[PDB]
RNA sequence: GCGGCCCCCUGGACGAAGACUGACGCUCAGGUGCGAAAGCGUGGGGAGCAAACAGGAUUAGAUACCCUGGUAGUCCACGCCGUAAACGAUGUCGACUUGGAGGUUGUGCCCUUGAGGCGUGGCUUCCGGAGCUAACGCGUUAAGUCGACCGCCUGGGGAGUACGGCCGCAAGGUUAAAACUCAAAUGAAUUGACGGGGGCCCGCACAAGCGGUGGAGCAUGUGGUUUAAUUCGAUGCAACGCG
């Protein structure tokens, strides 16, 4: 707005796992309002992942997203002449939403098996750092510092 | 123009420079082509300085 | 290789281009950069961000330069003159004084006119 | 119109009292002199800047604004030109008319203790009373109340132009019409609107997101075209699944 400050409600948290995160993970990847689908989707991502990294069920989708989210976005400013791309400051939830949504596109332009199978893959790939969504991460990393002056 | 600071200087800071003009000097020569601008610029502000 | 161990950095920053160069007392220069040649070509190089860029690449590799404390003269207006002594000094030489040149012209040689943009 | 510092020559203004002349004054057609910048003639000088000119940009075009160069000129001496929004858009001289706050430069009395008190001149800035003014505004430095003389004006354009005279090397300057054409031209101020003026504020306005349209097939309306007729309306937002 420009008036009147804002703010959302928390959803509720993910069933059985109760992870908050993961529930907003359903939310981002929920397509023409069906959370069945997207629950459903996300767990079997989620057991496949565990099942093919060995690792615990909770913080494995956990380490992906750490190490797929920015610090730094480039922001399309002009003061007085034409655009400049000015890196600021990313918040914390606005960084832990960008890398839910990277990782939810990334997995959507896959064309593997089926969601469950990418979603698991792009968890995988992004836990060793050589997917699309890391590939599309360090673009901001590169990007950054560029011009500190203006404002 | 000089910067004699004492021994404990932190990192360096430049706390006599800045205090002095700095860029007084500087801005106020920057500028070009003083003939027929001066006339002009005059005063008449401090005549609006008033309660 | 000939082991000054003392020397003077000259900046002549302006509202185009940094310029910085390390020289002996004795007016002798040994190295030098530029923003515009620390890839800054376009609007960038009037920065004051690729001023300090190019005080850097320029004060690097003190092996052979040897120049241990590193006096510092500014000229001109720059992009703040003090970004490029805040990467300079942390280089590692050692900063005691600055001077600033900036030649004010005592009148004479009337300036160019002026632009009506 | 006049700004570094120093020397020589030289003009004017203001203050202190004192002495002297005794209306010797004000204004001024014609006349004479001075008179920014640009410009002209001769001879020098020429670092920067910069008409003209050349090139590069921008643009639909750009012999312009911008960028890179650059000649005359800008500087000096001696002559000429005599024009500026040469403006305070306010002729000179004299007298009278409530105040307040400053600046600059003299001078007198005093508990003089002080970067202080009390007075008296010259010049100068701002605000304001009566008055004046169409209004804006001026207001003891009047655009207030008066006196002396001079210059100038008589609708807008044609036109400060043509012819003639005078001046100038030239560019041009000065004096200065008529024919013809229109019913207006113009000054101050009020309300609104607008501004590639300023400030503050709001709206899914932007930004941050989701989903679309514009691509394909089909439904429907409209324009256009054709037809015997393709009935009549509705047309930017605010007509086009509208009557
Ligand atoms: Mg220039
Ligand atoms: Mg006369
Ligand atoms: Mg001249
Ligand atoms: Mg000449
Ligand atoms: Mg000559
Ligand atoms: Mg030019
Ligand atoms: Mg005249
Ligand atoms: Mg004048
Ligand atoms: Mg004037
Ligand atoms: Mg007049
Ligand atoms: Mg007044
Ligand atoms: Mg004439
Ligand atoms: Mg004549
Ligand atoms: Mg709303
Ligand atoms: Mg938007
Ligand atoms: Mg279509
Ligand atoms: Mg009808
Ligand atoms: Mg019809
Ligand atoms: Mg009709």
């Amino acid at each position: 707005p420009r008036r009147r400050v804002i703010g959302q409600r928390k959803i509720l948290p993910d069933p059985k796992f109760g992870s908050e995160l993961l529930a907003k993970f359903v939310n981002i990847l929920m397509v023409d309002g069906k959370k069945s689908t997207a629950e459903s989707i996300v767990y079997s991502a989620l057991e496949t992942l565990a099942q093919r990294s060995g690792k615990s069920e909770l913080e494995a989708f956990e380490v992906a997203l750490e190490n797929v989210r920015p610090t730094v976005e480039v922001k399309s400013r002009r003061v007085g002449g034409s655009t400049y791309q000015v890196p600021v400051e990313v918040r914390p939830v606005r960084r832990n939403a960008l890398a839910m949504r990277w990782i939810v596109e990334a997995a959507r332009k896959r064309g593997d098996k089926s969601m469950a199978l990418r979603l698991a893959n792009e968890l995988s790939d992004a836990a060793e750092n050589k997917g699309t969504a890391v590939k599309k991460r360090e673009d901001v990393h590169r990007m950054a510092e560029a011009n500190k002056a203006f404002a | 123009i000089k910067v004699r600071e004492n021994e404990p200087f932190d990192v360096a800071l430049r706390r006599f420079k800045r205090s002095c003009e700095k860029a007084g000097v500087l801005a106020e020569v920057r500028r070009r082509e003083f003939y027929e601008k001066p006339t002009t610029e005059r005063k008449r502000a401090k005549a609006s300085a008033v309660k | 290789r000939k082991q000054v161990s003392d020397g003077v950095a000259h900046i002549h920053a302006s509202f185009n281009n940094t310029i910085v160069t390390i020289t002996d007392r004795q007016g002798n220069a040994l190295g030098w950069a530029t923003a515009g040649g620390s890839g800054f070509r376009g609007s960038r190089k009037s920065t004051p961000f690729a001023a300090q860029v190019a005080a850097e690449r320029c004060a690097d590799a003190v092996k052979e330069y040897g120049i241990k404390n590193l006096e510092v003269m500014v000229k001109g207006p720059g992009p703040g003159r003090e970004s490029t002594i805040r990467a300079l000094n942390a280089a590692g030489f050692r900063i005691t004084n600055i001077t600033d040149v900036t030649p004010i012209p005592h009148n004479g040689c009337r300036p160019p006119k002026k632009r009506r943009v």
